[PDB]
DNA sequence: ACGTATGCTATAATGTGTGCAGTCTGACGCGG
């Protein structure tokens, strides 16, 4: 997996409201990872590595 | 490889599922014969004795 | 490959694998349900014991063989007498508690 | 909350004291007359210094928590004997004793064989030769090229390379494939399979054959001095304890009983068949 | 019987205590040196138990009698 | 050495003390040169004993002479290196230490125990915070968690009078004060009060904890190690390598760790350290022991040298690795050996070849035992080496012993019992091993390289066991299906046909022979075809009314080579069945015939014949595979150009904005579909008659001599399926993720694929390969877990002396009937006086098997239903009776007792499902699904039957159906069931309930990709909850601007409109309500998610109409991928999202409250006073509207069924009856043909444990769940004794769940969980007396069943002999 | 030389082996005529024009 | 004497972290 910014989302990571969150994640080749993701309300959260 | 004279027929089901029906004539040309260079050694070692 | 009697594993006590080193051929327990299946009873158990593990039975047997007595002399293979031992090196009473 | 055996330590020492010049004086004068709470505090007090330099120490042998408590194990070593009444820091003093104690503890419990100290102190200086060599020569050195600059004898430095040679774990998968380990592979040395079993019983069952097959008073006095049927493996000379009492008619009377013998497995099928063997 | 052990199992009934009664007689044959009662013509132990029963010479009842037939003729003698 | 159980109990710290010959107290291995033990170290032989077989260390003791002395200097004993791995070892830990599998493994048994937490306890053992032991004063009570700022207040303040520690000395301290005599009493009492569901749970599971750890006697100190055991070191070997170098197990380093650090502990307790050092020394001893037992569990797994984790014990005993499934069920055998298999034509079927250098290997010690009769070996070292000289005369004494003596041969996988086969070795020189042809199908061995594993059966019992049960000639039909395994295919197929197989006039048309040796004699004169018409005189042999052969002589107008077949049939068997034109599916029966008229031995000759004529009349007649005999369409451009311009035109009608994508995605599929079946006809059309040219007089029509065609109308390779890629049409390829590609290949393999072409080729090609290795796993895991549940299973009595079973009716689904009842009742011992329609006199009496000639008289009379005894119906305790199973398929009549089933039906259930993904996945590619079902016709004339059907007539005057699962059957003059289908909802009726239909007439039309709404009333529509944006979303065009209203569904649903429920009311003109007719239910339709609606608000509408559409996307080749999850499911018993209620008790429904939607239902029976009350959701629809005379179980619900709700309500033959048509509903969609007495096993099994309601005389009481065997063995002696009856009710259990109930830990840990498994069974002290196959397999003793069963019962009479 | 199964095609469809064949022996075709004018030993001409 | 072990060095130095972060369906067990 390439290095640089990236956009995905799990289809239905809880299937029970079966909202398709929406999630990206910065991939460096050296370094801490970077991601950022919606929650069942649209929270955006962070969370590194 | 080596190419040869192939016909397509049933042989009393030496040919049964896929198995194969060759010619003595290809043996004594030996055209399949492969050579396998094995090399073997010998250790001299330092045993406690 | 072909196999007799030969080599034997280091724990487990049963033969090594492959021509590589002379192995016999394994019978997992897929191949042994088949003989559980047939009803074939001793093929099994011969196929556990003598022809594996059971120290006293494959040199008893092989024994027995030469003489033409093809006969039967169970004991218990080593691989389990392994596994007693490890579940009470893991701290828990494990005896073969008798008739 | 915190649940890693190393922060909840780590947390510890940091609510612990830091000691000025005089104040190490103060504790470790009344230290040394066994004030006990004095020996406690310089130790709690000092556990900070013992994980900066487990910090270096680290990736030879044990875990860092493993350091830490053999460098702890220096610090009490160094409180122990400590001197106040000189002007010399305690930091500077208890530092020899912490890099000291996690050097040795290394040692001992880094290596699977137990290798003593003096065959590893040794080990290293023909290690550490092998640096200056590499760097200059540019080749890695020879058992050679290191006993020609430390001028030592040449199985001295193989003997000690031999010792250097690390292991593999019988539980270790094989060519970045885990179907089968060493443990799958290695053989036993101890038990041959039946085949030498039963050549063994069936060839000593052949001798009991023999045995009785001979004279009684040549497989009497032929068994006894083997310890074959006897207790004790007796020789020429000493087969004179039993009955025999001789030293020249022990010796033709086991090479005739031996005579007889070999014409037995000429008959049977052997002699020349079983010379292979 | 080299074939077919069908026969055989007419005549017992259970595939399974055909082969102890079968093995029963193979070992009588293999280690007491016991007669044949088929003519063996070239066969293995094996084979013979097979047609002993498929002919209807060998039983459970037959053979458990002829057991202690030469057992009580040992009883009598001894004692 | 001969036991009877094995029994699992905590090792008490002075326990294992027992076991232990010494204290290790260093981690020195050995010293470094003189490659020996250390003094008290991980390799102490003054511990573990001495090196070499009598051997001390220092060399003062020497072999036998000085049997068991004890040497002084070194104080090592001398005896064998046997006690090297018997002899353990102990450490005396400074502090106590916690075990990881009295912790972690959940539950936490330790935590279950004190009714504590976990955190609590791991915060008291890591030292966070104190824990209160006991406090005097009762300011503090027990197990009251103090911080370290809590633990000082009560210091200064209380003190002394209250009791709290620290680390595992304090929880160990707090299980040894704990009464469980007390505590046991204060929880029985708590239970009277008032008791809920999760309450009784918790406190029934403590009790019997409590009750159980009392009666096993162990104590909850020794959850808390203060000895730990050390391994044998033989078991954890430092063994040196032939390099030089050494190697060592993982053990021994975690060991050094252990030991290091514990000594360390007692060099700190001896300097009185500072405690802060003394708590990080406690948590690494903690986490070194822990690491011990279980490495990755608690935290990081403490990783090695090669950077990977260490293995620890736990490791070794756990899973597959584990000594269980790879070092003791599994093994590798002596006297095995393996290589290449080729063809065997020449053998026959009890024969194969076995290469000389392989058997001379193999049966070694029977050359040395045969040398030493003949006295040519004296000794075995003299035979050793003759064979190893390979002397002339040693080959010889080799071929003698192998006469008469079968051998193995076994392939993998190992699937079904037919996996192993045994034949009569065939000593043939070369390397290759050569097989029999007919048996290749039971391997599934193809000659392409396979390799199959031989095996020599040692014993004589082994020698009779491989010639009795695993011949080849024993072993014909499979245990699956009574069908026959053993058949032709490939040449052997093709020979006889081109034998059988006619033609025009030819050389010596319609001449006329004495014989069929006249006809033999004819041809290879060269005066005559194999494919001439000649009248020819032949005997055939007819069995009459006893044993003896009838014989009959006739002209039978056949061909040449017929004729020349007759020659291989038998006498006993009719003509008729030469006289056609022979296939494989034709000489299948052939062979199965000759097996149920005839016997064994004519069958064997008659197979080889067979296989012999076949290859030989194959090679004679020369077929071949050319370019010009893959014949393609001459009109294939004429019908792709326009069924693509088809397409074309929709994809424009999707951009406008009228035919929605849903709708257009099935709406493609369908023309794609009719022009795919447009090709393989037209290409089949111009390929089957391509031999319009004849001659006689000018012409004639005749089936093609196309090689390609012979080949595939034989039924010998390939099928209109596969000449459809040749010369047609590829086919539509699927992808990998299971969506079918919109664009197919068009191309063939003649006519070449372009560059694309090919690359879509890839992607439904790599797909297909990747389902046959990872999908596989799946369908080989169900075998297992099938096999492990139906382990148990033997048949144990003859007569189980009951007279229950199965109503089994004729499973009469898609038209033509698709398992009739003949084959449903076939060797199924009747359980019910079935007779003739008259009833006036007895047919057929209660305890019989029904054989294939009895079954003929069923037809005769025309049987409607039997109660055949099944397996589940069966009373016998720990196994089944031969009446309830019947007959054994494989063999062909009674089953034998003692054969174990529960293996052969997993084996039959698992070997289909594993199978289908390897036979036509690596030559399949292109998906075939023709779902073309629109409109049912029915073809013989009837009245119209419906059932379960409610229907409305509508405005058009057509009978629409308004109720789901609506049936339809074809009703005759007398009045049976001959045809039935599935009608679906809102379908048009051609004619209603009751009327006369003639034949080939449209009873029922409806439109397939799409599943209607449709109304039971007239009137307006009303918008209800349909919100723009929250709930639904609007699209709208242009002039005019028709607007399309689609309904959003959770997924594309805000958090607003989440609790609204979309519907569309009906009102009438005035704007009110209408009542549907004979209810309280004002009109309302709930329109669920992606419902597409083109009637907006204020739209007029009549009964009938449709007021939304569902699309119905389904366009996934199900095949056996997903197909087989639906069958674990099933067997797993997993309730789905959306399960059907039913009625409990009869009585009269009385509709009660309701809670923003979701409905109650106050019933109140005619008889029960009480009321019952169950809650229903409000999207869900009913099918009963209210105030009505329900019965037990009447459908409530539309959806998929719990298999728990059935059970629970409707018994035993109600749930049997379900999984039976469920799981063989998606088994015939496939092909694969399964007896339901197998799938009837597995079900038995799923039915063992039942949950106890009322106090019996035994301690039962409630919320205990026994075996149901148990429970009912005390009812034998409760109706004998009276007392109190222990009544139940049976509960259902899913096949991993089943696995783990039976009361043989032996066979759980076996399985898997066995972490888990070993700890409960630790704790409960249970004690193993062994049962199944698979706890005496891992002995290795004689297995109760098959050839032990004699055996094993003859050891139970010892045990009833006092 | 070999004699294959013609049932290890329709199945497997590979009809490319069958291809092979075809002009494996025309190509053979064409060296049999050279082979058959260099054994003749006829013209440089002769064989230029084929 | 030989091998193994035990000991001290006195500038000051006093809170760690290193390393893979697209498995997946299914099932409970502790808090919240
Ligand atoms: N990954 C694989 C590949 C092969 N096999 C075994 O090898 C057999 C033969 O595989 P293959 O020859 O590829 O398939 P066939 O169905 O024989 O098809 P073909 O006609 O192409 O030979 C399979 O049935 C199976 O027993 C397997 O178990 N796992
Ligand atoms: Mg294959
Ligand atoms: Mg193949
Ligand atoms: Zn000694």
């Amino acid at each position: 997996r390439s290095p640089g910014v990236f956009f995905d989302s799990d289809k239905g990571k809880t299937h029970s409201s079966g909202k398709v969150l929406y999630n990206a994640r910065i991939i460096p080749y050296r370094g801490s990872w970077l991601d950022f993701e919606f929650d069942p309300k649209d929270n955006l959260f962070v969370r590194i590595d | 490889g080596q190419n040869m004279r192939v016909a397509f027929m049933p042989w009393n089901g030496y040919n049964f599922e896929d198995s194969i029906l060759v010619s003595e004539r290809v043996v004594q040309e030996d055209r399949f014969t492969t050579i396998h260079i094995q090399e073997l050694a010998c250790v001299s070692r330092d045993t406690k004795l | 490959h072909a196999r007799s009697t030969g080599s034997y594993s280091l724990v487990t006590q049963q033969p090594l694998g492959g021509k590589a080193q002379f192995g016999g051929q394994r019978f997992g327990e897929m191949e042994v349900w088949a003989l559980e299946a047939y009803g074939a009873a001793y093929t099994l158990q011969e196929m556990l014991t003598v022809k594996s593990d059971d120290v006293n039975g494959r040199t008893k047997m092989y024994k027995n063989i030469v003489d033409g007595n093809h006969q039967m002399e169970p004991g218990m293979p080593e691989s389990f007498n392994v596994l007693l031992k490890e579940i009470r090196s893991l701290g828990i009473n494990i005896e073969l508690e008798d008739e | 909350r915190v649940l890693d055996a190393t922060q909840l330590y780590l947390g510890e020492i940091g609510y612990s004291p830091l000691l000025t010049a005089e104040e190490e004086v103060y504790f470790a004068r009344r230290a040394l007359r066994g004030d006990v709470a004095s020996r406690r505090r310089m130790i709690e007090s000092n556990l900070r210094l013992v994980v900066k330099i487990a910090r270096r120490y680290g990736n030879r042998g044990l875990a860092l928590l493993d350091l830490i408590e053999e460098g702890n194990l220096g610090l009490i070593r160094a409180v122990e004997k400590f001197d106040p009444e000189r002007g010399f820091r305690f930091s500077t003093y208890a530092t020899w004793w912490i890099r000291q104690t996690i050097e040795r503890a290394i040692m001992n419990q880094t290596r699977t064989i137990r290798l003593p100290i003096h065959i590893v102190k040794e080990l290293n200086v023909y290690l550490r030769t092998a640096r200056e060599l590499s760097h200059k020569l540019d080749h890695e050195p020879s058992a050679e090229e290191i006993a020609e600059q430390l001028d030592k004898p040449v199985d001295d430095v193989s003997r000690m390379l031999r010792l250097n040679e690390r292991i593999t774990s019988v539980d270790t998968p094989l060519g970045g494939d885990s179907e089968k380990a060493l443990l799958d592979i290695l053989a036993d040395e101890k038990e041959n399979g039946p085949e030498d079993t039963t050549q063994d019983d069936d060839m000593k069952q052949s001798i009991v054959k023999w045995l009785f097959e001979l004279n009684a008073k040549q497989r009497e006095v032929l068994a006894r001095r083997f310890g074959l049927l006897g207790y004790e493996a007796a020789t020429l000379e000493d087969v004179g304890r039993e009955i025999g009492l001789t030293r020249e008619r022990v010796r033709q009377i086991q090479v005739e009983g031996l005579r007889r013998l070999r014409e037995i497995l000429q008959t049977q099928g052997l002699n020349i068949e079983a010379l292979f063997l | 019987a080299r074939v077919t052990v069908q026969d055989a199992v007419e005549k017992i009934g259970n595939r399974f205590d055909l082969v102890l009664v079968a093995a029963r007689r193979a070992r009588q044959m293999q280690v007491g040196g016991k007669d044949p009662l088929v003519p063996e013509e070239n066969d293995k132990t094996t084979v013979i138990a097979l047609r002993e029963i498929e002919e209807g010479l060998i039983n459970n009842q037959i053979l458990d009698v002829r057991e202690r037939q030469e057992q009580q003729e040992q009883e009598a003698a001894e004692l | 050495e001969e036991f009877d159980a094995i029994k699992i109990a905590l090792a008490s710290p002075d326990m294992i003390r027992s076991w232990s010959f010494g204290e290790v107290k260093k981690p020195e291995t050995i010293n470094y040169r003189t490659f020996k033990p250390e003094r008290d170290g991980l390799f102490c032989a003054r511990i573990f004993g001495p090196v070499k077989d009598y051997e001390c260390l220092c060399g003062k003791y020497k072999r036998l002479k000085h049997r068991g002395v004890i040497c002084e200097k070194c104080g090592v004993e001398v005896t064998q290196t046997k006690v090297r791995r018997e002899r353990m070892g102990h450490i005396e830990l400074a502090s106590p230490t916690a075990h990881i599998w009295f912790l972690k493994s959940l539950p936490s048994r330790i935590g279950l125990l004190l009714d504590m937490p976990l955190r609590d306890i791991e915060r008291v053992l890591y030292f966070e915070s104190y824990v209160v032991i006991e406090g005097g004063m009762t300011n503090l009570e027990r197990q009251q968690i103090l911080t370290e700022e809590q633990y000082l207040d009560a210091l200064e303040e209380f003190g002394d009078e209250f009791d709290a520690k620290m680390g595992a000395e304090a929880i160990q301290a707090l299980l040894k004060s704990m009464d469980l005599e007390q505590e046991c009493e204060q929880l029985r009492e708590e239970l009277n009060e008032t008791n809920s569901e999760t309450k009784r749970k918790k406190l029934t599971k403590r009790i019997k904890l409590l009750e159980a750890f009392v009666q096993s006697g162990n104590k909850p100190e020794w959850m808390i190690l203060t000895v730990l055991p050390v391994l044998p070191p033989d078991l954890r070997p430092l063994v040196p390598l032939d390099g030089g170098r050494f190697a060592t197990s993982d053990l021994n380093d975690l060991y050094r760790r252990v030991i290091n650090r514990n000594n360390r502990l007692k060099r700190l307790l001896d300097l009185a350290a500072p405690d802060i050092i003394v708590r990080n020394e406690k948590r690494m001893l903690q986490e070194a022991v822990d690491a011990l037992l279980d490495n990755g569990r608690r935290g990081r797994a403490i990783t090695g040298s090669n950077k990977r984790p260490l293995k620890s014990l736990a490791d070794m005993i756990k899973g597959k690795q584990g000594r269980f499934r790879q070092n003791l069920l599994g093994k590798r055998v002596d006297y095995s050996g393996r290589s290449v298999i080729t063809v065997g034509p020449y053998l026959r079927l009890h024969q194969c070849g076995l290469p000389k250098k392989m058997a001379l290997e193999l049966f070694k010690p029977f050359i040395y035992g045969k040398l030493e009769l003949r006295g040519l070996a004296t000794t075995i070292k003299a035979a050793k080496k003759m064979v190893e000289r390979e002397e002339a005369v040693v080959w010889d004494i080799l071929d003698e012993v192998i006469r008469e003596h079968p051998v193995l041969l076994n392939r993998a996988p190992t699937l079904h019992r037919l996996g192993i086969q045994a034949f009569e070795p065939v000593l043939i020189e070369g390397k290759a091993i050569q097989l029999h042809p007919l048996v290749c199908a039971a391997y599934n061995a193809d000659f392409d390289g396979d390799q199959m594993a031989v095996h020599v059966p040692l014993t004589l019992e082994a020698q009779l066991e491989a010639r009795a049960l695993m011949m080849s000639t024993n072993n014909i039909l499979s245990p699956a299906n009574g069908e026959p395994i053993i058949v032709p295919s490939q040449d052997v197929v093709l020979g006889l046909y081109y034998m059988t197989r006619d033609c025009v006039n030819a050389k010596g048309e319609g001449m006329v022979l004495t014989g069929p040796k006249e006809a033999e004699r004819l041809y290879r004169s060269g005066l005559a075809s194999l494919h001439a018409r000649v009248k020819v005189r032949i005997t055939e042999y007819e069995k009459d009314a006893n044993g003896e052969l009838v014989a009959k002589t006739s002209l039978k107008d056949t061909t040449v080579g017929r004729a020349i077949l007759w020659m291989i049939v038998p006498k006993g068997l009719p003509y008729s069945i030469v006289n056609q034109a022979l296939g494989k599916k034709a000489i299948s029966k052939m062979l199965n015939t000759c097996y149920r008229i005839l016997g064994l031995k004519p069958t064997v000759i008659f197979a080889d014949q067979i296989m012999y004529t076949g290859f030989a009349y194959a090679a004679r007649s020369g077929a071949s595979v050319g370019i010009d005999d893959m014949v393609i369409p001459e009109k294939k451009h004429e019908i792709i150009s326009e069924a693509e311009a088809e397409v074309a035109e929709i994809q424009e009608q999707f951009q406008s904005g009228l035919v929605t994508a849903g709708e257009r995605y099935n709406k493609v599929i369908d023309i794609w579909a009719a022009a795919n079946d447009r090709v393989s006809k037209a290409m089949m059309d111009n390929l089957q008659t391509e031999t319009v040219i004849n001659r006689d007089g000018q012409e004639e029509k005749q089936v093609s001599f196309n090689s390609i065609y012979m080949m595939a109308d034989s039924g010998a390779r390939g099928s209109a399926a596969q000449i459809r890629q040749l010369a047609g049409m590829r086919g539509l390829m699927a992808k990998p993720d299971g969506s079918i590609i919109e664009t197919p290949i068009t191309a063939n393999f003649r006519e070449g694929l372009n560059v694309l072409q090919y690359f879509i080729s890839t992607h439904g090609a790599r797909k297909g390969l990747a389902d046959t290795a990872l999908k596989t796993a799946n369908s080989g895991y169900l075998t297992r877990r099938l096999v492990d549940v139906a382990q148990d299973l033997v048949v144990t009595e003859d007569d189980c002396g009951t007279h229950e079973g199965i109503m089994m009716t004729p499973v009469i689904e898609g038209g033509d009937v698709k398992e009739p009842l003949r084959d449903r009742v076939l060797g199924r011992v009747t359980a019910e006086d079935v007779l003739k329609p008259g009833t006036a006199d007895i047919l057929v009496p209660r305890n019989t098997l029904l054989h294939e000639q009895w079954c003929d008289l069923l037809e005769e009379n025309s049987v409607d239903a039997v109660k055949v005894r099944s397996v589940v119906s069966c009373d016998t305790d720990f196994g089944v009776c031969a009446h309830c199973y019947g007959r054994d398929l494989a063999r062909g009549h009674i089953i034998n007792k003692g054969e174990a089933i529960g293996v052969i039906a997993a084996q039959s259930i698992g070997e289909p499902g594993t199978q289908l993904t390897m036979r036509t996945f690596h030559i399949g590619g292109a998906a075939s699904r023709a779902a073309a079902e629109s409109s049912i016709q029915v073809k013989n004339k009837g009245s119209i039957k419906l059932s379960n059907v409610k229907s409305v007539v509508n405005s058009s005057g057509k009978l629409v159906i308004t109720s789901r699962n609506t049936e339809l059957k074809l009703i005759d003059e007398f009045g049976r069931t001959k045809e039935s289908y599935k009608v679906p909802y809102g379908a048009v009726l051609a004619k209603g309930d009751g009327e006369q239909v003639a034949g080939g007439e449209t009873v029922a039309n409806w439109d397939p990709h799409t599943m209607p709404v449709i109304t039971e009333v007239s009137g307006f529509v009303r918008f209800t909850d349909m919100i723009d944006g929250q709930t639904i979303t609007r699209q709208t065009d242009e002039l005019t601007g028709l607007s399309s209203l689609v309904v959003l569904d959770s997924a594309e649903r805000t958090a607003g409109g989440k609790d609204l429920r979309p519907a569309l009311k009906i009102v009438d003109a005035q704007g009110n309500d209408v009542l549907i007719p004979g209810t309280d239910m004002p009109a309302q339709y709930f329109l669920p998610g992606k419902a597409i609606v083109q009637l907006e608000d204020g739209v007029q509408i009549s009964s009938g109409d449709t007021l939304a559409r569902i699309p119905q996307e389904s366009g996934g080749t199900k095949d056996i991928t997903g197909g087989l999850p639906r069958v674990a499911d099933l067997f797993e018993a997993r309730r789905p999202k959306e399960p059907a209620i039913l009625a409990e008790i009869s009585g009269i429904v009385s509709f009660g409250k309701e809670t923003k939607g979701k409905r109650r239902l106050v019933i109140t029976p005619v008889d029960g006073s009480d009321p019952y009350e169950e809650m229903i959701p409000k999207w869900r629809q009913l099918n009963v509207f209210e105030g009505e005379r329900v019965e037990r179980g009447d459908v409530i619900s539309d959806g998929p069924e719990a298999p728990h709700d059935i059970l629970r309500l409707r018994g035993v033959h109600a749930v049997t009856r379900y999984i039976v048509n469920e799981v063989q509903d998606v088994y015939r969609l496939q092909g694969v043909k399964i007896n339901d007495k197998h799938i009837e096993v597995i079900v038995r099994q799923m039915l063992r444990k039942a949950t106890i309601v009322n106090a019996g005389s035994s301690d039962f009481l409630e919320g205990e769940q026994v075996e149901y065997s148990r429970v009912k063995i005390a009812n034998r002696e409760l109706e004998a004794n009276g007392k109190v009856g222990a009544t139940y009710s049976r509960d259902l259990l899913g096949i991993t769940k089943a696995s783990l109930a039976t009361e043989s830990f032996i066979s759980a840990a076996s399985f898997q969980e066995t972490t888990r498994v070993l700890t409960e069974a630790a704790v409960a002290g249970k004690r193993d007396e062994l049962r199944g196959l698979k706890e005496n397999v891992i002995v290795g003793r004689l297995i109760p069943a098959g050839t032990g069963y004699a055996y094993h019962q003859d050891r139970m009479r010892r045990r009833a002999a006092g | 030389d070999i004699v294959l199964n013609p049932l290890g095609v329709p199945s497997r469809m590979n009809i490319g082996q069958i291809l092979e064949t075809h002009l494996g022996m025309a190509a053979k075709g064409i060296g049999d005529k050279i082979n058959a004018m260099l054994k003749q030993q006829q013209e440089v001409a002769k064989l230029r024009e084929f």
